[PDB]
This record gives structure tokens, C-alpha cells and sequence, in this order.
């Protein structure tokens, strides 16, 4: 079966190259950590309006000032 | 006498197939050969302007 890759690649060299692109395409999205950066950006794109809520006692976090360090940090991308 | 033309068995080894695989897949044939032998356009057109120019003859 070791020459089976060398008696068809010298016989029909078209679909042999297709199966190699069938390979190396399913496997790699589960491999490199550049994915889940695809997920963090695609969720952090603001379409709609972020409506604020009503305070009653608490206040667990996030006061009215927008430029305060009160929310998350997606600002790694601008530094990236 | 003889001559046996177009009578040659293939190579069939590890490396020489890569010369026959790059031929079909990436077309190192048909452009180096047939795109250069056409151009070859810069030669002078050998045309006789018949009402003015005339060709050779014999006595």
C-alpha cells in the first residue's frame, strides 16, 4: 500500500491532489489557537444599541461613566 | 535499415514523476513551449506590395 500512493500519483494526478485538499482542511481548525480569536471578535461587534438598566440598591458594578474601567477588556485588539 | 521512434518505456521512480506531475498540474508545458514559439512575432513580414513591388523570375 506504500507504492499505492506512487502507482496512482503517476497514473491519475488530479483527484489525488483533491484528497490532499480534502485533507489539511478538516483537521487544522481544531488545531491552531488562532481560532477562538475568530469567536471573540465576531461576538464583540456591536450592531444594536446597548440599553442601560435601572439601579435599585446594588450596583454590583458598572456606574454611569462610560470611560471608567467598569466593563470588560476587548481593547487587546487595538494593541494587537 | 531500422529505427524505432516513439518507443521508450517510462521512468517510474520517485523523482522523475515530479517532472511529469508538475507538467500536468502547473503547466510548465504548453507555455514555455507554445507561448514562446508563437512570439516569435518580431520578425519582419516578408510581403510583396504587388502593384509596386514584384518578385523574382527566371530567364
Amino acid at each position: 500500500v506504500a507504492a499505492f500512493l506512487k502507482n496512482v500519483w503517476a497514473k491519475e494526478p488530479v483527484l489525488v491532489a483533491s484528497f490532499a485538499i480534502a485533507g489539511l482542511a478538516v483537521i487544522l481548525p481544531t488545531l491552531s489557537p488562532y481560532t477562538k480569536y475568530s469567536l471573540m471578535i465576531n461576538r464583540a461587534t456591536p450592531y444594536n444599541y446597548p440599553v442601560p438598566l435601572r439601579d435599585d440598591g446594588n450596583m454590583p458594578d458598572v456606574p454611569s461613566h462610560p470611560q471608567d474601567p467598569q466593563g470588560p477588556s476587548l481593547e487587546w485588539l487595538k494593541r494587537l | 535499415t531500422y529505427k524505432y521512434v516513439n518507443l521508450r518505456e517510462p521512468s517510474m521512480d520517485m523523482k522523475s514523476v515530479t517532472d511529469r506531475a508538475a507538467q500536468t498540474l502547473l503547466w510548465t508545458e504548453l507555455i514555455r513551449g507554445l507561448g514562446m514559439t508563437l512570439s516569435y512575432l518580431f520578425r519582419e513580414p516578408a510581403t510583396i506590395n504587388y502593384p509596386f513591388e514584384k518578385g523574382p523570375l527566371s530567364p
